[PDB]
């Protein structure tokens, strides 16, 4: 559950650059 | 009996992430991450989630000794609505405001720093054994009080670690899911629980 | 059949840490260390630590939806050759690049950033239960993919949780030790596993 927090409430693919 | 005391409860924390880049000529490095759980008062928890379904967009709380005030993106105060989590096998319900995670702008041969506050609860499945004193959570988290401690007949007696403002109990309250029930809250100081 | 299924596999990560040093008028101190776990592009682990045994000295990866650069001692790119780990009494071979970890030059009343880049790569036993849709490694990390997943004979059907591009899958693969297989990868957001 600890290591789904990431999965869960993130994304983590998305990329943001200026 | 051996199996332990299970009951269902519900955390309520923000993912407090202050994040500090690196803008070289041609890259950008993190020269350091601190990531906290802030708790949610007890005001926000009733008047704000439960009332209306939103978290403020600010993380107010004491972390060693020094009250702390988060800011999501360093912009003022907003009501966030909370929208469900990402699906995910064998795992109870869950609802965030934020998903992606905030940096400054570019800026050259420059340090920023650029804050994260993301309001998160969730349901989880809390555990006792004898003599009850005691609890933990589904995440991992310990809490030192006894899950049955309160006000009416009695319960006051029960075990209890933190301080008396650090816990509250409402009668006649109705879960707002994102008949009366007699809802225990208490504030720790990485997390809030609601059971 | 209680046992779990026990496979082998490889993990692939350079730990990333970049220390924040204060240097006072006869001492030193460290302000903050920051430690990541960089994981290996599918590249490098083909093209450079399979075919040639080596890995970059720099660790470019996405973290908190930043396309953060790391650079080991802030020099330029440069192939570090890979070579065994300390002995230690039942544990599986491992490799590393990097031993002593860097930090800036002595200047007075200052504060200084260095960065330090360890590739490192073990074989880790992996372990999975049914219905075999995730597996952990003898590190105590969790991969949300079956281990059977695959683009071939029907393996695309079986549970995933990464996306389409984290996972690469190789076939005729000669694995170099520092007869063909079928190799799958999997870009992990803190490591890279190869199994």
């Amino acid at each position: 559950r600890n290591q789904l927090h990431d999965l869960r409430f993130a994304d983590i693919d998305t990329v943001i650059h200026a | 009996n051996i199996a332990p005391y299970k009951f269902k409860a519900t955390m309520y924390y923000k993912d407090v992430t202050v994040s500090q880049v690196w803008f070289g000529h041609r890259y950008s490095q993190f020269m350091g991450i601190f990531e906290d759980r802030a708790p949610v008062p007890f005001e926000e928890v009733i008047d704000k989630i439960n009332a209306k379904g939103v978290c403020r967009s600010t993380a107010k709380y004491v972390r060693n000794n020094l009250e702390t005030t988060a800011f999501h993106r360093d912009d003022h105060e907003t009501d966030m609505e909370l929208k469900p989590a990402n699906a995910a096998t064998r795992t109870s319900r869950g609802w965030h405001t934020t998903d992606l995670k905030y940096n400054p702008s570019r800026v050259e041969a420059f340090h920023r720093y650029g804050t994260t506050v993301n309001c998160i609860v969730e349901e989880v499945d809390a555990r006792s054994v004898y003599p009850y004193d005691e609890f933990v959570l589904a995440t991992g988290d310990f809490v030192y009080m006894s899950p049955f401690y309160g006000y009416r007949e009695g319960s006051h007696t029960e075990h209890t670690s933190y301080a008396a403002d650090r816990f509250k109990q409402v009668d006649g309250f109705y879960a707002r899911d994102l008949a009366p029930t007699t809802r225990n809250l208490l504030t720790t100081p990485k997390f809030t629980v609601a059971w």
